[PDB]
RNA sequence: UGACCUCAAAUCAGGUAGGACUACCCGCUGAACUUAAGCAUAUCAAUAAGCGGAGGAAAAGAAACCAACAGGGAUUGCCUCAGUAGCGGCGAGUGAAGCGGCAAAAGCUCAAAUUUGAAAUCUGGCGUCUUUGGCGUCCGAGUUGUAAUUUGAAGAAGGUAUCU
RNA sequence: GUGUAAAGUUCCUUCGACGAGUCGAGUUGUUUGGGAAUGCAGCUCUAAGUGGGUGGUAAAUUCCAUCUAAAGCUAAAUAUUG
C-alpha cells in the first residue's frame, strides 16, 4: 500500500519536496494556537505505527513547544550556595520537548488518555508535535478488546508519570549494562542499594 | 571443535556439534523486492540532499579524500561515510548514461 | 530502636549437645528433686508407661 | 580519629541510613503465609502438579561449566524431537523457551530423554473421564519426581597411558601458540 | 448490496452456491492502499488522482 | 548485658573514666580517617604502610569468574578417591587399573605439587597442573590427563 | 440548487476532568547545615523542602539482554557477589554488575499485506426484548483505511499424507 | 451445539513487508562505579538494509559472538510511620 511509500518519503527530510512541505506546514502551525486540535494526522503512517486508528475516540492535538535549554529560574541568577551550583545558563531539562508536548496536551484534554506522540516539524523557536489521545469513556474504545487496557485507572496521566515511549526513554527504562542505574527505576534502585536489611538471626 | 584443553587457541571442552536451525530474527538486515522497489521510486520522487550533491561534486572533481572527510563530518562515522561515498559513486555511474 | 538484636544464634550441634545433656539429666533422681518435682513416690527414673 | 594497630574500616553510614532500615520481623509470618499460598494453589488444581517440567542446562562461565541445573524451558527443537507443539506443551505442564537453542548434542539428548520420561508418566483426562479415575491419582511434585541430576564424575580403574609430551609442556605450548599466533601469521604473510 | 444478499440467501435456500446467481462485478476500485497495490501488480488500466489531497 | 559493663561501676565518680583534664569531647582529631597525611601520619606510617598512592594498572569490568581456579595439592589429592575404596585402590592399583581422580568434578582448577603421593599409580584429570606436580605424579607411575 | 475541507455556535444528546488522603509508588525540581579536623572539586545527596501523577500495590517485564561457557534465557525480590571491579583534592570518602542458591513464575499485542467476487468494521438515534446486554432499522464514522489474516519464537501464498 | 467450521500437526517450492529529525556522530550541562566520556537532556549534523545495536581504553583494517531499537499489554513473588 501507500504507507510504505509514506514511510520511505518522510525519511528524505532534506529533499526539495519534503523541505517545501515542511516550510509551508511550519508557517501554518506557527500561525495557529500553541495547542490546537488536528482534524486528522498530518502523518497517517506514523500515527498508525504509534497505535492510532481512524475510529471514533481517537483524537489528535498539535502542540508547539519552545526550544532550547532550561534557564535556572532564580532571581537575578543568584543561587545562594556553593560554586558547583552557580550555573544558570547551559542547564538542560531532563525531559524531552516531546514529553513536555505530551504533558501539556494531556493537561488540556484531561478527559483523554495520552497514547503516544510524534515529531512533525521544527524551526529555531519551536518544535511541533502531534499527540495521539484516546477517549476512555467512548464505547468504541471500551468495547475494543485491543484498547480496553487504557480504560483501567493505572493509566491515568501515564504521560505525567513517564509511561509513554518518550517518558520511558527519558527515564532510562531499557535492558542491559548501559542502564544499570535506571532499569527498574532510578530512585527505587538507589533505595534498594541504600537500605540496611537486618534479619532475625543476624548474618 | 574445541581443543579439549584449558589453554591456547580454540580452548574448551569438546562436544558433539548439532546443526542449529537459523532464527528468523537473524534475517533482519536482508533486503526484499518490496523495499528495493519502494526505495527506488522514493529516490526518484525525492531526489538528493544538499550534502549528497556536494559529495557528488567532490567525487566528480576527483576529491575522493575530501568526499570521505565530508561524508564523515556529515553522517558521523567512518563506516557510514564509506558506504555513502560508495553509494554516490554508484549514483554517478548510473548518471553517466 | 526496633533494630536492636532480639534473636540469638546458637550452633546447631551445641544446641543438640544441650538437649542430650538435659535428656540425660531427666533420669537422675537427685536432679529432678532439686528441680522441684514431687517424684518421691515414683519407684525409678526414667518413668515409662505403656502405650495405652 | 585514627588510633592503635587496627584494621581500617569502611562503614558506609554517613547518609540518613536510619530511615532505610529493613528489619525482617516478618520472616516467620511470611514463611507461614507463603506455605498457605502454596497449599491453596495446589488444592485448587489437584491432582495437576503445581510445577511445570523444566529442562536441564549447563551453567555458564568457566567457573560453573561443571555444574548442571534446571533451565527455563525446553527448546523448540527438543519439543519437535518429542513431537509436541509448544502451544500444546504449555497446556500439559511443560515449559517452553523460544530463546534457548541446542548447539551441542548432549544437552539436547538429555532434555529429549527427560521429555519422553515425562510423556510416559503423563495421563491427560477428558470429558469421558470420571471422578473415580481422577481420584485414583495423587498430586506429585514434578521437581522431585524428575530431579536435576549431576553427571557422575569418572571414577574407578582405568589403564594408565603416558604420552611422551608432559601435560605441563602441552599447556605451555598452547599458551605460546595463542600468544604469538597473530604476529607469526603477519610475519608469514609478509614473507 | 442488501438486495443482492437477499437474492443469494434465496439461492442458498434453493441449494445453489450463491456465486452463480450473482455475476462477477465490474466496478471502480478506490482506496489508496488498494489502488497502489493494483498499480504495483499491473492490474489497473486507468488511475485518476485527486489534485487536492 | 548492661549489668556487666563498666558504666555501672563508674556511677558516683565524676568523670566516668574519661578524665578531668581531657574532658571527653565530640571529635578531637577529626572524624574517620581525617588527617591521615598530617596529624595521623605517625599512626598510618607505623601500622598501615603503603596506604597512600597508586600501584599497578586498572582493570575495567573485572569478572572474577574468569579467574576461578581452586588449588589442590598432591598430599591432599587422594582425599578425592572414594573413602570406602581407598585402601583397596592403594593395594590393588597397578598400571593396568589405576584410580581416576577427576579434580574438576570435585571443584579444583589446578593441581599443585606440595607433599608426597603414595607410591601408587593414579590417573589425574585436571585443567591445569604444575610442573612438579606432574613430575611427581608420573614418578609414582601415574599420568596427568588435561581436560577443559 | 448541492457536495467537500477547515473552522465556529447552542442551557443542543450523552459523558468525562478537576478536589481530598500520605505510609508505600512513578517522575520533575532541588539545597544547605554536615564530613573533609580550614576550604572551593568532593561529601551530605542524585537527600530535605517545592511541583506533577497513580494503585492496592505501583513500577518493571517477555531481550536491539547477559555472556565468552560444554553457554544461559521476560520482569521483580531475598542470600551472595562485595565494601569487591571501579570512581575519588586517588584525600575524606564512595561503589555497582554478570555468574551461583532461592521466592514466584505466564505469556503475548500492534504497524508494515489487495476483502477487492463485494467495509465483511464501529459510536449514536428510533423501536423492541429475556437489559453490565440481544435483535431490527436509520443516520453517521470510515477507503487520507474500520474488520478478518501475521508479529520474527515466525509467518504468508500455492501443493501436500492424512490424522488429533 | 447450524463444527462440510475453527485450530494444530509432516513435507516441498516461491516468498518473507519488520517502527526516521530516529539510530548514530559532535559539542554543552548534569548525572553515574562507568574510567579518551554510564544514562538523560539541549543544540548542530544526520543514516542504512545482512543493515542496525552491543561486546566497559580512544582509532583504522579484518573477523567472530549475540540480539533485533526507535510502537504496545500483562498476574505472582516485592514495598507499605496512611
Ligand atoms: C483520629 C482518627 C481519624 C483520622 N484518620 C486519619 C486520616 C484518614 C483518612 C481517610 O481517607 C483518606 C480515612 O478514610 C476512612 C480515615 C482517616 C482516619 C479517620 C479516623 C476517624 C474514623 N476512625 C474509624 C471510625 C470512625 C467513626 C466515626 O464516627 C468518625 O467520625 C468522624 C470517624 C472514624
Ligand atoms: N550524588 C550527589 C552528588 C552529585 N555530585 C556529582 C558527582 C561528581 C563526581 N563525578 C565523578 C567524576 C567523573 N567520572
Ligand atoms: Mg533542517
Ligand atoms: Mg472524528
Ligand atoms: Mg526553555
Ligand atoms: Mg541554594
Ligand atoms: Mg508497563
Ligand atoms: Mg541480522
Ligand atoms: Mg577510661
Ligand atoms: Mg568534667
Ligand atoms: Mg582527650
Ligand atoms: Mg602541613
Ligand atoms: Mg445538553
Ligand atoms: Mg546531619
Ligand atoms: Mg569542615
Ligand atoms: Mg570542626
Ligand atoms: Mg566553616
Ligand atoms: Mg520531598
Ligand atoms: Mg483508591
Ligand atoms: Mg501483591
Ligand atoms: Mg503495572
Ligand atoms: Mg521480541
Ligand atoms: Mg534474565
Ligand atoms: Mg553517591
Ligand atoms: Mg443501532
Ligand atoms: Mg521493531
Ligand atoms: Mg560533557
Ligand atoms: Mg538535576
Ligand atoms: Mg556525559
Ligand atoms: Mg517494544
Ligand atoms: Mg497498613
Amino acid at each position: 500500500g501507500a504507507y510504505k511509500y509514506l514511510e520511505e518519503l518522510q525519511r528524505k527530510k532534506q529533499s526539495d519536496v519534503m523541505r517545501f512541505l515542511y516550510r509551508v506546514r511550519c508557517w501554518e502551525y506557527r500561525q495557529k494556537n500553541v495547542i490546537h486540535r488536528a482534524s486528522r494526522p498530518s502523518r497517517p503512517d506514523k500515527a498508525r505505527r504509534l497505535g492510532y486508528k481512524a475510529k471514533q475516540g481517537f483524537v489528535i492535538y498539535r502542540i508547539r513547544v519552545r526550544r532550547g535549554g532550561r534557564k535556572r529560574p532564580v532571581p537575578k541568577g543568584a543561587t545562594y550556595g556553593k560554586p558547583t551550583n552557580q550555573g544558570v545558563n547551559q542547564l538542560k531539562y531532563q525531559k524531552s520537548l516531546r514529553s513536555t508536548a505530551e504533558e501539556r496536551v494531556g493537561r488540556r484534554a484531561s478527559n483523554l488518555r495520552v497514547l503516544n506522540s510524534y515529531w512533525v516539524n521544527q524551526d529555531s523557536t519551536y518544535k511541533y508535535f502531534e499527540v495521539i489521545l484516546v477517549d476512555p469513556s467512548h464505547k468504541a474504545i471500551r468495547r475494543d478488546a485491543r484498547y480496553n487496557w487504557i480504560v483501567n485507572p493505572v493509566h491515568k496521566h501515564r504521560e505525567a508519570r513517564g509511561l509513554t515511549s518518550a517518558g520511558k526513554k527519558s527515564r532510562g527504562i531499557n535492558k542491559g549494562h548501559l542502564f544499570n542505574k535506571t532499569k527498574a527505576g532510578r530512585r527505587h534502585t538507589w533505595k534498594k542499594h541504600n537500605t540496611l536489611s537486618l534479619w532475625r538471626y543476624r548474618s | 571443535a574445541k581443543s579439549g584443553i584449558a589453554a591456547g587457541v580454540n580452548k574448551g571442552r569438546k562436544t558433539t556439534a548439532k546443526e542449529v536451525a537459523p532464527k528468523i530474527s537473524y534475517r533482519k538486515g536482508a533486503s526484499s523486492q518490496r523495499t528495493v522497489f519502494v526505495r527506488s521510486i522514493v529516490k526518484e520522487v525525492a531526489g538528493l540532499a544538499p550534502y549528497e550533491r556536494r559529495l557528488i561534486e567532490l567525487i566528480r572533481n576527483a576529491g575522493e579524500k575530501r568526499a570521505k572527510k565530508l561524508a564523515k563530518k556529515r553522517l558521523g562515522t567512518h563506516k557510514r561515510a564509506l558506504r555513502k561515498v560508495e553509494e554516490m559513486t554508484q549514483v554517478i555511474a548510473e548518471s553517466r548514461r | 530502636k526496633t533494630w536492636r538484636r532480639w534473636n540469638v544464634k546458637v550452633n546447631h550441634n551445641e544446641k543438640r549437645y544441650a538437649t542430650a545433656s538435659a535428656i540425660a539429666a531427666s533420669a537422675v533422681t537427685s536432679l529432678v528433686l532439686a528441680r522441684g518435682h514431687r517424684v518421691e513416690q515414683v519407684k525409678e527414673l526414667p518413668l515409662v508407661v505403656s502405650n495405652e | 580519629a585514627i588510633s592503635k594497630n587496627l584494621p581500617l574500616l569502611n562503614n558506609h553510614f554517613r547518609k540518613h541510613w536510619q530511615e532505610r532500615v529493613r528489619v525482617h520481623f516478618d520472616q516467620a509470618g511470611k514463611k507461614a503465609s507463603r506455605r498457605q499460598s502454596r497449599l491453596r494453589k495446589a488444592a485448587k488444581i489437584a491432582p495437576r502438579p503445581i510445577d511445570a517440567l523444566r529442562p536441564v542446562v549447563r551453567a555458564p562461565t568457566v567457573k560453573y561449566n561443571r555444574k548442571v541445573r534446571a533451565g527455563r524451558g525446553f527448546t523448540l527443537a527438543e519439543l519437535k524431537a518429542v513431537g509436541i507443539a509448544p502451544k500444546y506443551a504449555r497446556t500439559i505442564g511443560i515449559s517452553v523457551d523460544h530463546r534457548r537453542q541446542n548447539k551441542s548434542q548432549e544437552t539436547f539428548d538429555a532434555n529429549v530423554a527427560r521429555l519422553q520420561e515425562y510423556k510416559s508418566k503423563l495421563v491427560i483426562f477428558d470429558k469421558k473421564t470420571k471422578a473415580s479415575e481422577v481420584a485414583s491419582f495423587e498430586q506429585v511434585d514434578v521437581s522431585a519426581t524428575f530431579p536435576v541430576e549431576q553427571p557422575a564424575p569418572e571414577s574407578g580403574l582405568r589403564a594408565v597411558e603416558v604420552p611422551e609430551q608432559t601435560a605441563y609442556r602441552t599447556l605451555r605450548l598452547a599458551r605460546n601458540e595463542k600468544k604469538y599466533k597473530g604476529i607469526r601469521e603477519k610475519r608469514a604473510k609478509e614473507k | 448490496k442488501k438486495e443482492r444478499l437477499t437474492k443469494e440467501a434465496a439461492a442458498i435456500a434453493e441449494g445453489k452456491t450463491a456465486k452463480d446467481v450473482s455475476p462477477k462485478p465490474v466496478v471502480v476500485k478506490y482506496g489508496l492502499n488498494h489502488v497502489v497495490s493494483l498499480i504495483e501488480n499491473k492490474k489497473a488500466k486507468l488511475v485518476l488522482i485527486a489534485n487536492d489531497v | 548485658p548492661t549489668r556487666l559493663t563498666k558504666t555501672r561501676k563508674h556511677r558516683g565518680n565524676v568523670s566516668a573514666g574519661k578524665g578531668r583534664i581531657g574532658k571527653h569531647r565530640k571529635h578531637p582529631g577529626g572524624r574517620g580517617k581525617a588527617g591521615g597525611q598530617h596529624h595521623h601520619r605517625t599512626n598510618l606510617d607505623k601500622y598501615h604502610p603503603g596506604y597512600f598512592g597508586k600501584v599497578g594498572m586498572r582493570y575495567f569490568h573485572k569478572q572474577q569468574n574468569h579467574f576461578w581456579r581452586p588449588e589442590i595439592n598432591l598430599d591432599k589429592l587422594w582425599t578425592l578417591v572414594d573413602s570406602e575404596k581407598k585402601d583397596e585402590y592403594l593395594s590393588k592399583s597397578s598400571a593396568s587399573a589405576a584410580p581416576v581422580i577427576d579434580t574438576l568434578a570435585h571443584g579444583y582448577g589446578k593441581v599443585l605439587g606440595k607433599g608426597r603421593l603414595p607410591e601408587v599409580p593414579v590417573i589425574v584429570k585436571a585443567r591445569f597442573v604444575s610442573k612438579l606436580a606432574e613430575e611427581k605424579i608420573r614418578a609414582v607411575g601415574g599420568v596427568v590427563e588435561l581436560v577443559a
